Formats: C-alpha cells, sequence, structure tokens
C-alpha cells in the first residue's frame, strides 16, 4: 500500500501510449463533460494496465500530466481500488474466491489443490513469471459456488481434482477452457436441468398491454 | 434571515444554512470534536459531534447537520452518553501507547477528550494486536510518526485546499490507509510547518523542538512576529532562558489563526549565534571589552573623525523597533546630520515615492477586503514568499469568489492560477492599456498589489509614474471606501521606518560618511560602506552586518524586549517580553540613551513612558495600538506620489528579477539558524521536492 523507489518503478523510467490505446483515451474523454475532463481517471488507468502489465509509478505520473491533474490524486485512487495491481505480477493472475457461498460448496480443496500443484502463497507469484495467486472476495459468481477468475474470464462449477487440469492446462500455454465452467448446466440453469421457461419461443407483450396507452 | 432553535433548553439564534456546531458553541454548550475546523472543509470523519436531535431516527453529527429552525438539540441524552464514550472506545484501540513519547503530552486533545468521556478500562487485550504504520520521511522540518496517526483528515485537507500543495492524500481503504505521498517525496509548501499545530495529535510535530520541553512548563508570552510583513499575533513559549516554540494565537484579520514557516521555525537562530558581549577590532581581530570601553571608544573616535553634518550615516535593518529607530533618529538629528537611510539597494535616497501621505507606503485595502477583492495583478514580487498568509487570503478567495489574476514580473508558482503579462515596465505598460484599464475600471472592490522589490530598482519612479496615473485615472480603483494602490515590505520595520521619516535628504544623499551607524542592517555590502567608516554595529546575533564592524554592541532581539511594530497594514502592536536580554546583551533604545550620552546629545528622555509620549508626538496613531484607520486623503496622495518622480526617471529595460535569493535564508536569523540552512539545501529542485 506504498510504493519502494528502487528498480523498474522509478518517475525517471519513461511510458508512452500506443496510438490505438492513445485514440481510446480520446474517445473516453469525451464521453464525459469537459469541466470535469479528470472523471476519467477510473478506466485510463485501466487502459495503462492493458498496455502494462501492472500499475507502475510511471503510467500514474503520465496519466496525471496527461489531465492536467496533481499527482496524489491518481495516486489515491489507483491506491483506493484492488484492481490496479501495483506489484509485477505473472502472466496469469488467480483470483480464488474465498467469501462463504464459494466456500461451502468446498473452495477450500480447490485453493490447496492450486497452490499443492504450485508452491507459492496467496500474494506470492510462481517465479516463472506465469501465475500469481490471489485470494479474492466473491466476485459476484455466487451461484456457481466453486469459482475462480483467469484475468478476465470466471471459471466455475470447479471439482479440485478437475481444477490441478486447468492450471497445467494453462501451465501448458494455450490451454484455458472456453470461458465457462466444466459443461455443466449453463450459468443460471439448475444442476440437473432447466426446470422452468422451457417455452421454445417468446411469449410477447403486443397483446400484454395496460389497455390503457 | 436567522434561525432560532433549542440547545439544552439554551435558545440561541444563527444565521440560517451554517452548521450545527457553530450553534452549540454559540450557546456555550462545549462539544467535543475531532475533525471539525472552522477554516476547513467540514468533513464527519471524526464522528465525535454526536448530538440528540428530535425527529431523528439516529443520533448524527453536529458539524455537518445543517442548522433547521424549530430545532430541540439535547447532548446530555444517555443515548449520546453511551455514544461518546463508544467512539472514544474504538478510536482508542488502534492509537498506540505513546504518551510518554509523544510530543502533544498535556495538549493531547484527545487525551484531555478522553479524560471526560473514555472508558475506565479499554479491552484492547487482544494476542496479534494492533496495527502499525511505516515511518514516513516527509522533511527536515516536520517530525513524522504516523503511528499515532488517526486519519482525522484535518492535514490533509488543509494542506489540499488552502496551503494548496496537493501532495498529502489518503492512500489505502481500512487500516491500509495511510496519509502522504508514496513516493516518500519532501513536502513544501511556503506555509509548511502549519500542520503540525493542526493536527491534534503527536502525529505530526516539530523536528527542531522535538523533545526539548513539555507544554506544562512553559512560560506563555503573546507577542508579535516579525521577519514577516504582516506582523502576526504569535504566542511565545519559553522556558524561562531560551525561547522554545512559537504558536500562532489565533486573530480574526491579520492572520486567520494561521503563520509563516519562517515565522514558526525561527527560534534556532534566536539562541545560537547571539551577541553576548561588546566587542572590539583590534584590527583583523575582535576582543570583547568592558561595557564602558565600547562607548568609551565611540566617543574617543566622534572626537578623532568629527562628523559635523552629513558624515554620519545612520542605517536600519529588517527586524528592528520602531521604539528604537525613534532614539535613532532623534540622536542622528541632534548631533547634526539626517544621514538616515534604508538598509535596501536604492535605500540610498528616498524610496522613490512619498514619505509623507500614509497610503504611499501601506496596504490601503483591508487586509480583510481581499474577502471582497474581485481582480488585482501582483508586480515585481512572490507574495508566495513575501507574506505567505497573504497568499493563505488570496488563495482562499480565488476558491470561494470568482477572481482575476495578473502577474507582472517574475515567473512564479503559485498555489492559484496566475496570468503573466511580461518582465519589462514597457510590457507593463503595454498591459494596463491593454486589456485590464477596462477591467479595473469594470471590477467593484479590485486592488493593484506591489512588492517592495521595485524600490531597489532605480527605475522606480516612473514605475510608480505609470501606476500612480493609472489609480488617478481610473475612479473605480480609486474610490471613497478603499485605495487600490497596496504596497509590501520585506520587513516588519521598514513601515513601521517609514512612519518615523527614515530616509535620507537629496543633499545627505551625496556625502559619503565617515561613521556608519549600524542598527541590525545585515544586508550591506563592502561597497555600501566607505573605507576608513567608523561602523558601530547594533544587533543581536553574528552577520554579515557584525563581519565589518569597528565595534559592535549587543542589543536585545525581539522576544526580549517591549517591542512595538506596525506591518504593512499599519497596525502598531505591542510585543510583550518573553524572556531576558541574555548575556550582556541590552535593550537597544537604552543604548542609544548612553550612547547620546557619552557625545554632548541629551536625549530628553531615561523610562519606556516617555519614549511612549517621544512617539506620540511623532504620530499619535502608533500609541493608539492595533486599530485600522483608513486615509480621508486619496486623490490627493496618489497625485502628490505621481509629482515628485515625474518625468526626471527614465526606466530601463531591466527584467523584473526575484527579490530574494531564497526564502529561508535572510534577516540574520535564518542564516543564524542551523534548521534553516538544512532546510535552504533541502529546497530547490530536488527529486523529492520536484512533482513529476
Ligand atoms: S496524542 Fe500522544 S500524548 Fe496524546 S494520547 Fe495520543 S500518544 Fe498520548
Ligand atoms: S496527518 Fe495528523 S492531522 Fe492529518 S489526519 Fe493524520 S493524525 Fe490527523
Ligand atoms: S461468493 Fe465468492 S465469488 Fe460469489
Ligand atoms: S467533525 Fe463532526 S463528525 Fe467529524
Amino acid at each position: 500500500s506504498v510504493h519502494r523507489n528502487t528498480e523498474n518503478n522509478n518517475p525517471s523510467i519513461p511510458f508512452e501510449f500506443s496510438p490505438e490505446n492513445m485514440k481510446r483515451a480520446e474517445e473516453v474523454i469525451a464521453k464525459y463533460p469537459p469541466q470535469y475532463k479528470k472523471a476519467a481517471v477510473m478506466p485510463l488507468l485501466d487502459i495503462g494496465q492493458r498496455q502494462l502489465g501492472y500499475t507502475s509509478i510511471s503510467v500514474m505520473n503520465y496519466v496525471a500530466k496527461l489531465l492536467e491533474m496533481p499527482p496524489m490524486r491518481v495516486y489515491e485512487v489507483a491506491t483506493f481500488y484492488t484492481m490496479y495491481n501495483r506489484t509485477p505480477m505473472g502472466r496469469y493472475h488467480l483470483q480464488i474466491c474465498t467469501t462463504t457461498p464459494c466456500q461451502l460448496c468446498g473452495s477450500d480443496g480447490i485453493m490447496e489443490a492450486v497452490q499443492n500443484t504450485l508452491n507459492i502463497k496467496p500474494g506470492e507469484t510462481t517465479k516463472d513469471n506465469l501465475f500469481t495467486l490471489s485470494e479474492v472476495e466473491c466476485l459476484g459468481a455466487c451461484v456457481n459456488a466453486p469459482m475462480m477468475a483467469i484475468n478476465d474470464d470466471y471459471y466455475e462449477d470447479l471439482t479440485p481434482e478437475g481444477t490441478v487440469k486447468l492450471l497445467e492446462d494453462c501451465k501448458a500455454g494455450k490451454m484455458p477452457t472456453p470461458g465457462p465452467e466444466n459443461h455443466v448446466r449453463r450459468d443460471c440453469e439448475p444442476a440437473s436441468g432447466q426446470k422452468v421457461l422451457l417455452s421454445k419461443e417468446p411469449h410477447n407483450v403486443a397483446d400484454f398491454l395496460q389497455e390503457g396507452i | 434571515a436567522e434561525i432560532e432553535l433549542t440547545i439544552d433548553g439554551h435558545k440561541v439564534s444563527i444565521e440560517a444554512g451554517s452548521a450545527l456546531i457553530q450553534a452549540c458553541e454559540k450557546a456555550g454548550v462545549t462539544v467535543p470534536r475531532y475533525c471539525y475546523h472552522d477554516k476547513l472543509a467540514i468533513a464527519g470523519n471524526c464522528r465525535m459531534c454526536l448530538v440528540d436531535v428530535e425527529r431523528a431516527p439516529k443520533p448524527v453529527a453536529s458539524c455537518a447537520y445543517p442548522v433547521a429552525p424549530g430545532m430541540v438539540v439535547r447532548t446530555d441524552t444517555e443515548r449520546v452518553k453511551q455514544a461518546r464514550e463508544n467512539v472514544m472506545e474504538m478510536m482508542l484501540q488502534n492509537h498506540p501507547l505513546d504518551c510518554p513519547v509523544c510530543d502533544q503530552g498535556g495538549e493531547c486533545d484527545l487525551q484531555d477528550q478522553s479524560m471526560r468521556y473514555g472508558r475506565d478500562r479499554g479491552r484492547f487485550t487482544e494476542i496479534t494486536g494492533k496495527r502499525s504504520t511505516e515511518d514516513k520521511n516527509i522533511g527536515p522540518l516536520v517530525k513524522t510518526s504516523m503511528n499515532r496517526c488517526i486519519h482525522c483528515t484535518r492535514c490533509v485537507r488543509f494542506a489540499n485546499d488552502i496551503a494548496g500543495a496537493p501532495e498529502l492524500g489518503s492512500s489505502g481503504r481500512g487500516n491500509d490507509m495511510q496519509i502522504g505521498t508514496y513516493l516518500e517525496k519532501n513536502l513544501n509548501t511556503e506555509l509548511s510547518g502549519n500542520v503540525i499545530d493542526l493536527c491534534p495529535v503527536g502525529a505530526l510535530t516539530n523536528k527542531p523542538y522535538a523533545f526539548r520541553a513539555r507544554p506544562w512548563e512553559l512560560k506563555k508570552t503573546e507577542s508579535i512576529d516579525v521577519m514577516d510583513a504582516v506582523g502576526s499575533n504569535i504566542r511565545i513559549d519559553s522556558k524561562g532562558v531560551e525561547v522554545m516554540r512559537v504558536i500562532p494565537r489565533v486573530h480574526e484579520d491579520v492572520n486567520e489563526e494561521w503563520i509563516n514557516d519562517k515565522s514558526r521555525f525561527a527560534c534556532d537562530g534566536l539562541k545560537t549565534q547571539r551577541l553576548t558581549t561588546p566587542l572590539i577590532r583590534v584590527g583583523d581581530k575582535f576582543v570583547n571589552a568592558t561595557w564602558d570601553d565600547a562607548l568609551s571608544t565611540i566617543a574617543k573616535a566622534y572626537q578623532q573623525k568629527a562628523p559635523k553634518g552629513d558624515e554620519f550615516k545612520a542605517v536600519a535593518g529588517a527586524l528592528v523597533e520602531v521604539e528604537s529607530m525613534v532614539a535613532l533618529k532623534d540622536m542622528t538629528n541632534a548631533l547634526g546630520s539626517e544621514n538616515t537611510t534604508t538598509d535596501t539597494p536604492n535605500g540610498n535616497s528616498a524610496p522613490a515615492h512619498g514619505i509623507t501621505f500614509r497610503s504611499n507606503y501601506l496596504f490601503n485595502s483591508s487586509i480583510a477586503g481581499i474577502e471582497d477583492a474581485d481582480a488585482i495583478l501582483l508586480v515585481g514580487t512572490n507574495p508566495r514568499r513575501e507574506a505567505a498568509v497573504m497568499n493563505a487570503r488570496i488563495r482562499k478567495a480565488w476558491l470561494r469568489q470568482e477572481l482575476e489574476i495578473a502577474s507582472v514580473g517574475p515567473t512564479l508558482d503559485a498555489t492559484f492560477d496566475v496570468a503573466e503579462l511580461g518582465n519589462t515596465h514597457a510590457d507593463l505598460e503595454k498591459a494596463l492599456s491593454g486589456e485590464f484599464g477596462e477591467v479595473l475600471k469594470n471590477a467593484k472592490n479590485p486592488l493593484i498589489i506591489v512588492g517592495s522589490g521595485i524600490t531597489d530598482r532605480e527605475d522606480a519612479g516612473a514605475f510608480f509614474n505609470t501606476i500612480g496615473k493609472f489609480v488617478e485615472s481610473t475612479p473605480s480603483v480609486l474610490n471613497e471606501n478603499w485605495n487600490g494602490y497596496n504596497v509590501l515590505q520585506r520587513s516588519a520595520s521598514r513601515a513601521g521606518a517609514y512612519d518615523i521619516g527614515f530616509t535620507p535628504s537629496d543633499e545627505a544623499s551625496k556625502t559619503t560618511p565617515k561613521m556608519v551607524w549600524l542598527l541590525g542592517a545585515d544586508e550591506v555590502a563592502a561597497s555600501d560602506i566607505p573605507a576608513d567608516a567608523f561602523v558601530v554595529y547594533q544587533g543581536h546575533n553574528g552577520d554579515v552586518g557584525a563581519q565589518f564592524a569597528d565595534v559592535v554592541l549587543p542589543g536585545a532581539a525581539y522576544t526580549e524586549k517591549a517591542g512595538t511594530y506596525v506591518n504593512t497594514e499599519g497596525r502598531s502592536q505591542i510585543s510583550r517580553a518573553a524572556t531576558g536580554p541574555p548575556g550582556g546583551a541590552r535593550e537597544d533604545w537604552k543604548i542609544l540613551r548612553a550612547v547620546s550620552e557619552y557625545l554632548g546629545v541629551a536625549l530628553p528622555y531615561e523610562d519606556a513612558y516617555e519614549v511612549r509620549d517621544r512617539l506620540a508626538e511623532i504620530s499619535p496613531s502608533l500609541v493608539r495600538y492595533d486599530l485600522v484607520e483608513p486615509t480621508v486623503f486619496g486623490d490627493v496622495a496618489v497625485q502628490h506620489s505621481l509629482v515628485g518622480p515625474n518625468g526626471s526617471v527614465t526606466p530601463s529595460s531591466a527584467p523584473l528579477t526575484e527579490t530574494i535569493e531564497n526564502f529561508y535564508m535572510t534577516d540574520s536569523i535564518s542564516r543564524s539558524s542551523p534548521t534553516m540552512a538544512k532546510s535552504s539545501i533541502a529546497f530547490n529542485k530536488d527529486n523529492k521536492k520536484n512533482q513529476a
């Protein structure tokens, strides 16, 4: 929650934008009123996290110069949020949930299977710059309860025996899942099968009117 | 337009839309708090001003609840009496056990607050314990132990909004919240040290006065700051021999309970390089001597040199007493020579404007009028440097109302938004007729503000003659109830000196003297002094002025004497003496009395009251203390300022360079104090003091 000025993180190390990233940032700033031109400080740094793999200090200085701001506001906003990760991580960011709905369906064995297939602590990263563990709280996918998150794709409904498959799968390079779980249910469907809404067609509101319109 | 309500039976009326905590202050019912402040923005972080409100489901904070009519305010509900103990107990479970090492021992607002309303016990007895926080180096001025911080936000809102250094900030959630740059970079705004009077715990405290004393040992004395044009109303904390620290006592107009940084840490030079005995030159060597022998050498070398007229140079300095300069002027003109000149370069003449018509050398609007200001322009100055209290007023005005500032001359970094115009008096004259002859005619309560550094320039008079025309030309800037011409000084005393009539004549400006009188006045050079001149220094410490001298005279500094000072506003203010003059130093005018006695000069006084009557003779506005009068002579004063230096001054293209070299190195005490040496080195373009 602070910064060390040692190496690869300096105000002096340079950072620029890709021109596609530059044009995208210029697209984002126009979405807001020009009086609050600083109000785009959240997703703009996101673009930095897309360009450089972690939130450096240099990207924050560059955005504060870009938005005509004192740098401490950028410092505050990217400190106050979880996702702007200020340390260099591996290629694959493990975001394994720990919250009780994930836990009651056994997220413990999930994490233990991961860090026994790897050998690292939940703040520690893999020394090959491949996998970076992170425990995280309920990511909104609570119904599909044993889940996790590769960088954007939540992987759901995991058995810990089947999970270490996915772990060494991503370790091989070119093998993630398609994005959903292990091809069971769907996302909202029951574990057995679709009970309600077994109609092939949308019933229309065109007759279902108030009659006073 | 006002609202009357009931706090604990006490009916009280207050202006509408205000905060409830001010109504509690007005009613006399004391409500404790941690993060309310008058001059700051309101955040309800402290949770202390909890109070019972009829038509409220829960007790609410009194700091941010707005005043509504028909209000019944109760403070002694058992729910509220429960709540205050609750919140105190919640606060005291991560604050660390530092009460015998914390600086604010008796002055911990939290602590006295936790005696009335605190719990008996505290059931922190957890095993694995409190949080803990990094050391957080900031600078050589502000001692910092962030472990004792409670995130009361009172630091950061101030340095954000009014001090204008937005480097402070809150970083992290929960107990991972910290205060400050996590670069570990140097903070500096030109009122930097004002946060250590402001953090109510000893998280931020005083670095040179770190552990030297402790606020029940202290003798307090209300007095006046010098080395500052505003003369802020301060309080001296003294153990009884030395001077421990200074804290700004509250005053509405002149400082609004703030103080300059250099005003704060100046006590170091007040105790380390002082003149303690008279030293006579042997020839490349000073030896100390009998206090008779010094003044007898003065009389003897007077009989040797014999300056019969226009050869007795008398120069005073930046932090010198009005009451002492009275004795000076009396001695020089009973001696028979008005070679009576200021320390400033281009001080060897009159300062290119009228010593008459006090408006010519004072601040003609009120400092309170700057809240009502509209659109002003600085010339030849850095008001961030000179009178940083003024800069606080400027930034408060610029945030509050809608304003327009121009800046002509040196390119400064303001806290606010400047608009530069040029670096030439021709560029200035282009700017007056360019667009602001319309704006300042348009503006309702503007002003126009002038630093004293232009007095250094020999082309000052035409520099006056343009601006003296403009005030004459525009009746908006020159109306009855205020006057827009506003000048500042670099000292707390050259305004008082210009009340004295401390100016040489045109005849007195010509002859090289034989007997130079130093009274403070550090910034003379070897060029400003004749070769064989008799150069007796009278001061408090050892500076350049004492280095050239023949005999030095230890006079008391601004602390030890019953001083009298006049700011640029014109407030005559008493400096109550906090201690006696140490060693063999004496008071200044008492020295000048004996120096008169060993000559033929008989000063008609021997006491303080007789000086007060002589000072009433020079000007009765200086015995009528600390009450600002306006000037009924606006137009005649501006016109007489115009007519004098009219035409004869030919303005060159000299660029309007900076008045001072560094802020924290001036006035013989910032050079005396080692804390301002180490302040000076850390404060120029350093990577911790840089922004990007
Ligand atoms: S601020 Fe310091 S002195 Fe005051 S209660 Fe806290 S630790 Fe003790
Ligand atoms: S830095 Fe000091 S004044 Fe500011 S919030 Fe923290 S403890 Fe309070
Ligand atoms: S409950 Fe853990 S992710 Fe939804
Ligand atoms: S000041 Fe009232 S709650 Fe903090």
